[PDB]
């Protein structure tokens, strides 16, 4: 049995830790909802 | 039970201790999460029961108590914030510029941030704090790191 616990408000925070790159990826979505890498 | 707008942990007792299986967004009385998190099962909110209303394994989304409410989209230009809610750690906003999923059916925003699976369903926000999609369904790249689709539903 699953339950839910509140964890915060939905708000954009000025001065948030800015990170992660921006890759352009060729992908295929299957009927099971799993993405995969085409090349 | 608890219906306030906001971000929520999804927990189970069916494994060792209490384990965070994922995350979701309460908006307008509807709970939104990713299908793989709950697998369509009901949820508890105090005494409150939350029964599924809509879902699609392929979009990998599910809504509880109503229909999908979240209709904002990535503009394709500006940076966004993953409001990441990792297992046993505090809600932390991470700002990033999406990259792109190129598919035969069209192009999706993608966020290149590495977190445990139990962060699935964390919301992605625009500069106005609107939810433009959910994190935790995507691909494992050359490195071993995860890239997630910005997975948004359709509002009726
Ligand atoms: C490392 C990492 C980070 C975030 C999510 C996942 C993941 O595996 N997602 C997922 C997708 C589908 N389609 C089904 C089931 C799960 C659990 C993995």
């Amino acid at each position: 049995d699953m339950y839910i616990e509140r964890a915060g408000d939905i708000t954009w925070e000025k001065d948030a830790e800015v990170t992660g790159n921006s890759p352009r990826l060729d992908v295929a979505l299957d009927e099971s909802g799993d993405f995969s890498l085409v090349e | 039970g608890e219906t306030t707008d906001g971000v929520y942990r999804v927990m189970t007792r069916r494994l060792l201790g209490s384990t965070q299986v994922g995350v979701g967004v309460m908006q307008e009385g509807v709970f939104h999460t990713m299908w793989h998190v709950t697998k369509g099962a009901a949820l508890r909110s105090g005494e409150g029961r939350l029964d599924p209303y809509w879902g699609d394994v392929k979009q990998d989304l599910v809504s509880y108590c109503g229909p999908w409410k979240l209709d904002a989209a990535w503009d394709g230009l500006s940076e966004v914030q993953l409001l990441a809610v990792p297992p046993g750690e505090r809600a932390k906003n991470i700002q990033t510029l999406p990259g792109i999923f190129k598919t035969k059916d069209g192009d999706i925003g993608a966020v290149a941030l590495d977190y445990p699976a139990g962060t699935s369903g964390s919301p992605i926000l625009d500069k106005c704090g609107r939810v433009i999609g959910l994190y935790g369904n995507g691909v494992v790249i050359k490195n071993g790191s995860y890239v997630s689709a910005i997975t948004q539903g359709k509002r009726e």
